[PDB]
């Protein structure tokens, strides 16, 4: 709700516009009866299927006719430090509208809040969180597949042991080394040698840098006691079934 | 004993073992059963929430000419309304997200700075400190504060004669070791007028408290009892019972060896009779 | 203070001694007689002679009773008569109210505490607005109006107008109305609170009872609109209108600074008197009492015991009269007073059994004497701030004709031709039969009596004989309770019973008209409760059948007695003859 009402200043100053709250969204009804309860409270301002009345003269309302209950609540334009009124009716708003108002060029912006995506949408994951890109659980599993990689590939693995809504789109921003763009099954691919040389040198935000340092020091340790032992070859996508015994052996004898 | 007691007194319907009666009784009110346990498992709770001083503290805000204008309760001042609460922390602070390999780290957050309130109600300054800064300034600082109150001013005053006011008063309970709770408690009820016809049966509290947190409960049981207070205690600790004015001293053999008074009385009339080994300490000391 | 036009609508038309008593008494007024007195008997009403004296005048009156009880029967009746001027209210506003009390011997506080009315209040602040808003403005009052108050100087100052047009911060409006007791109830709509939404702004006055919102052009009044406080119905609309504060401790801030400055330095006062008396106990306490007070005047300006520090508020002195609705008034205000001979006697009485109380309280650290200034005004003060002074008795008090030099206005004969009853006088023997005698007479055409007495045992003991043979009688006790004198009147409008039994509060609250006989015991006795007055209010009570009759059982007959038996049979013929020159019978109403 701070950047809905913080975007009055996205909206040019001056512009005029109305402060909307969408306390009943679309849902039709006759209510004279939510006429005297707004007014109960007191506003005297509303607006229906988009048209602006005084709640104290309100039109009349028919179940059939489809009616957009957005109430208007307060009169102004883009003025200069008006925070005291704009939150008065903002975050009144916020809880009759339930977390959306509307800054029209009635002289366009639309102050909503929405998750996941800023515009309401579906996401491959529902944010930036690393479970969300694991298939071993339900998050990544394919729907026919559930993370085993078959039916013969199931139709949707193709290959990468992913979903492919969380394969690539939401996560193709690795810059890894140089270059860097890679999917999830791409780092998978990635062997041994080139995601260790991939992440030896890599920028991608000083957060990043904050809160992966233990990352790139617990890998590069385990690379550096892998080399000891002299295993590069393997990929990280490498099936463990080529484990030789010697392999996993040695796995624990760089853990050790 | 706390069986008999609590049930004959707090109305406890708990098992008394098998003892044929109990008499005295009459001279005595309602019993406390006091250990080492914690005062809160969550952070929610907090030094004020405890103590009760919090919901005045909150109108104390309210008296702000400030908080008259904008209109709104002390319950609005909270910071586990939800108003209130910032929605990036529920105005917890700091932001917390974290799954079960690894534990979190503490971020502070836009709203809060660590402030754990929002900036519209902080915007109060009540006397010259927003409630973040007043639930800022630790126990000793808040009692240096408050002075012509009333009720904060008796809170206070309580945890001073504590001594371990240093505890940040939105410390979080579960932050606070077990003698921490355990003198919290004392203080809470050092705060509720009893007049001293109370009985307070006590664990050994060795554990949670050094010596001079030991000896600041014993001034604050040397109050309770001076104010009337009854007062009996299980302890190793030969000092705790040297200042507790009378010792009855059970069992001849420790477990099915025991079961009897060995000796009591005066600390020193229990250590005269050696039918105790307790007693035969208190007798080697003094 | 616009005086609209007392318009009086009295479809009653005056006759008998009306018209010449309120000549007499206006020309008495005209006479600069600082001191009157009236002689209204039973039935005479006083309340239209007050009523057409206040239209005569045109000035803001005081009236003056000494229980609420008496005030609610008459204000609104007064209001038939006034439906186009102020008609207004005081009284303690309280259901209950235990004071700041301390029983010295046993060291114990009974804090002050009360259960508070709230229509009480509502008049009471009404009251003070129409004073401060206009000169048409009638006030009825308990002793209270002379304890301590605000200065109504702070409560026409912190009072603000709002017109319709006229550009206004609505933020200011808002710290004005928290600066004159309003809160921003945000929540819900209560008495006093008001509420902000977007530019609309809606508030119940803590006097007015109905509500009002007001919308805003920015910083502008937009519009003002009267409402009904919950359901908002626009009454009317009008462009312009006043606020009070909703508190009588009106005061400025800076009248709060001067205040909180004399408080201080009387308190540092008291804490002197209170080291030196070794009262160390009473000093802390109410030092520290104080000292919350004055912190929560620092943060709030509101708290209890406000009331204790008029002297500093008000700013006058110790000692000296405190404000009052006096001041409320203008100096060319009207006065009525009421039973003044019982209203002045309760003036002093007041003031003696409250000082007494100031003392246990400031003497004893509970206040600071600022309390004690925050009192009644002693009996010398109030006669001083009063004005004009009229006195309403049939029976004027002592001090009362002193002030007034013994001369009065009558007002006896009722226009309806009402005459006094019968009086006869008989030794205390011969009591239970005759008593039975004329309770079965009455009985054949089923009529009620009444009964005195001097000792509770005897009362309850006659009137258990009396039930014995089959008499449907009841008694009265010191305190009994409404409902069984209530369930009495429901019964005789019945026609359950004939005869009660009572000792001395019979003498008040009752009004019989189907009695025509009533009885009294043992009056040889001299005795305050039975004087001269306690006879005429009988014989008043008797008066009120057509052919009531008075008998009075004593061995002996009192010189009150009888005086007061014959002035009124003298006057009863006065009344006859009066009635038979019209050609018209005394006539019921
Ligand atoms: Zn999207
Ligand atoms: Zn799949
Ligand atoms: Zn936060």
């Amino acid at each position: 709700p701070q950047q809905i009402v913080d975007q009055v200043l996205a909206m040019p100053e001056g512009t005029r516009f109305l402060v909307l709250a969408p306390v009943v969204r679309t849902r039709k009804g006759e209510f004279a009866d939510l006429f005297d309860k707004l007014n109960a409270q007191g506003y005297s301002r509303v607006r229906v299927d988009g048209v602006v009345h005084p709640l104290t003269d309100p039109p009349k309302l028919k179940k059939q006719e489809k009616h957009d209950i957005e109430v208007v609540v307060d009169r102004l334009t883009v003025k200069a430090a008006a925070k005291r009124r704009l939150t008065d009716s903002v975050e009144t708003a916020l809880n009759l509208a339930d977390g959306i108002v509307v800054l029209e060029f009635v002289d366009e912006q639309r102050f909503s809040e929405k998750l996941a995506c800023p515009n309401g949408h579906a996401l491959a994951v529902d944010d930036l969180e690393p479970r969300s890109f694991s298939f071993n659980s339900p998050y990544g599993a394919c729907p026919e597949c559930s993370g085993l990689g078959i039916r013969v590939p199931c139709p949707v693995c193709a290959g990468t042991r992913l979903k492919p809504e969380i394969l690539a789109v939401t996560l193709a921003g690795e810059s890894k080394g140089e270059h860097g763009a890679k999917s999830i099954a791409e780092v998978c691919e990635l062997s041994i040698a080139d995601c260790a040389d991939f992440l030896n040198a890599l920028t991608l935000g000083p957060r990043e840098q904050a809160i992966a340092g233990q990352v790139l020091k617990e890998i590069r340790s385990r690379l550096g006691f892998l080399l000891d032992v002299g295993l590069e070859y393997l990929s990280l996508s490498r099936a463990a079934a080529t484990l030789s015994g010697g392999e996993a052996q040695r796995i624990r004898l760089a853990t050790q | 004993l706390a069986a008999v007691l609590a049930n004959r007194l707090n109305g406890a319907r708990q098992v008394p073992g098998r003892h044929t009666r109990v008499t005295g009784l009459d001279y005595l009110d309602k019993l406390v059963r006091v250990d080492q346990s914690p005062i809160g498992r969550t952070p929610r709770s907090n030094p004020a929430t405890y103590t009760g001083v919090f919901d005045k503290i909150r109108t104390l805000f309210a008296a702000t000419t400030e908080a008259k204008v904008r209109g709104y309760q002390p319950g609005r001042f909270s910071f586990n309304v939800k108003g209130g609460r910032c929605e990036a922390c529920t105005g917890d602070g700091t932001i917390k997200i974290e799954m079960n390999f690894l534990p979190d780290v503490y971020v502070p957050c836009e709203v809060c700075q660590g402030a754990r309130y929002n900036r519209e109600t902080l915007e109060v300054h009540y006397k010259g400190k927003t409630v973040s800064e007043v639930l800022d300034m630790s126990i000793e600082e808040a009692a240096e504060f408050f002075e012509p109150i009333a009720g904060v001013h008796r809170y206070l005053r309580t945890l001073v004669d504590v001594g371990l006011g240093y505890v940040r008063l939105g410390q979080p309970a579960p932050t606070l070791s077990g003698g921490e709770a355990q003198r919290v408690k004392l203080a809470s009820e050092l705060q509720k007028r009893s007049t001293g016809r109370t009985v307070y049966i006590l664990d050994e509290p060795t554990t949670g408290l050094h010596f001079d947190d030991i000896r600041k409960l014993l001034n604050v049981i040397n109050g309770l009892v001076d104010k009337g207070n009854t007062v009996i205690v299980i302890e190793h600790n030969l000092d705790v019972i040297k200042t507790s004015d009378w010792i009855i001293d059970l069992g001849p053999e420790g477990g099915a060896g025991g079961g009897t008074v060995v000796a009591q009385g005066t600390p020193e009339d229990v250590a005269a009779v050696p039918a105790s080994y307790t007693g035969k300490f208190l007798a080697e000391v003094v | 203070r616009a005086g609209g036009h007392f318009e009086v609508v009295s479809p009653h038309a005056p006759a008998g001694d009306q018209p010449a008593a309120i000549d007499e008494l206006e020309r008495r007024i005209n006479a600069g007689e600082r001191d009157v007195v009236l002689l209204g008997a039973t039935g005479t009403g006083k309340s239209a002679t007050t009523a057409w004296l206040i239209e005569r005048l045109q000035r803001p009156t005081l009236v003056m009773a000494p229980n609420k009880t008496l005030a609610a029967q008459l204000a609104n009746e007064l209001r038939e008569m006034l439906p186009h001027n102020a008609v207004e209210y005081f009284v303690s506003y309280y259901d209950y109210y235990q004071p700041e009390a301390y029983i010295a011997q046993t060291d114990t506080y009974i804090e002050k505490d009360s259960s508070i009315n709230d229509d009480v209040e509502r008049l009471r602040h009404s009251a003070t607005s129409a004073l401060l808003s206009r000169r048409d403005v009638v006030v009825v009052a308990s002793v209270s109006c002379i304890y301590g108050l605000g200065t109504p100087q702070s409560y026409l100052d912190r009072s603000v107008e709002l017109k319709v047009g006229e550009e206004v911060p609505r933020d200011g409006l808002l710290r004005l109305l928290v600066d004159v007791q309003y809160t921003r109830n945000d929540m819900s709509f209560t008495r006093g609170s008001f509420r902000v939404r977007g530019d609309t702004v809606e508030i119940i006055p803590s006097y007015e009872e109905l509500a009002v919102r007001i919308e805003f052009f920015g910083d502008e009044i937009e519009a003002l609109y009267y409402l009904h406080p919950l359901t908002g119905e626009v009454i009317r609309q009008v462009d312009s209108l006043r606020i009070f504060p909703a508190t009588h401790y009106v005061a400025g801030p800076e009248r709060m600074a001067h205040a909180v400055s004399a408080i201080e330095e009387e308190l540092a006062e008291r804490l002197a008197e209170l080291e030196s008396q070794g009262k160390l106990l009473e000093a802390q306490r109410l030092r520290m009492r104080t000292n919350y007070d004055i912190e929560m005047m620092r943060q709030v300006g509101f708290c209890s015991g406000i009331e204790n520090y008029s002297r500093h508020i008000d700013g006058r002195g110790p000692g000296t009269p405190p404000a009052t609705l006096l001041d409320y008034f203008p100096e060319d205000f009207l006065l009525v007073i009421d039973e003044s001979h019982v209203t002045v006697p309760q003036i002093g009485g007041m003031y003696e059994g409250d000082i007494s109380r100031k003392r246990n309280l400031v003497e004893y650290g509970f206040r600071l004497p600022s309390a004690c200034d925050n009192r009644p005004l002693t009996w010398e003060e109030f006669a001083d701030r009063i004005g004009q002074t009229v006195y309403l008795s049939a029976t004027p008090g002592p001090y009362e004709l002193s002030q007034t030099g013994g001369e009065f206005v009558e007002q006896v004969i009722r226009p309806t031709g009402l005459v006094d009853p019968k009086v006869v006088v008989k030794p205390t023997k011969g009591q239970i039969d005759d008593l039975i005698g004329e309770i079965r007479t009455r009985a054949d055409a089923d009529q009620r009596v009444l009964v005195t007495t001097l000792t509770k045992k005897m009362a309850e003991d006659l009137t258990d004989y009396l039930l014995e043979m089959g008499i449907r009688v009841r008694y009265l006790h010191s305190e009994v309770d409404t409902l069984r004198r209530v369930e009495l009147l429901r019964q005789l409008r019945l026609g359950d019973y004939d005869v009660l039994v009572g000792i001395n509060l019979l003498r008040e609250g009752l009004d019989l008209p189907e009695v025509s006989l009533v009885a009294i015991l043992d009056a040889d006795k001299e005795g305050f409760l039975r004087s001269s007055r306690s006879l005429i209010q009988t014989i008043g009570r008797a008066a009120r059948n057509v052919s009531g009759e008075v008998h009075m059982y004593a061995d002996k007959i009192t010189d009150s007695m009888r005086e007061a038996i014959d002035e009124t049979e003298r006057r009863r013929a006065k009344q006859i003859a009066y009635n038979e020159a019209n050609g018209i019978d005394p006539q019921p109403l």
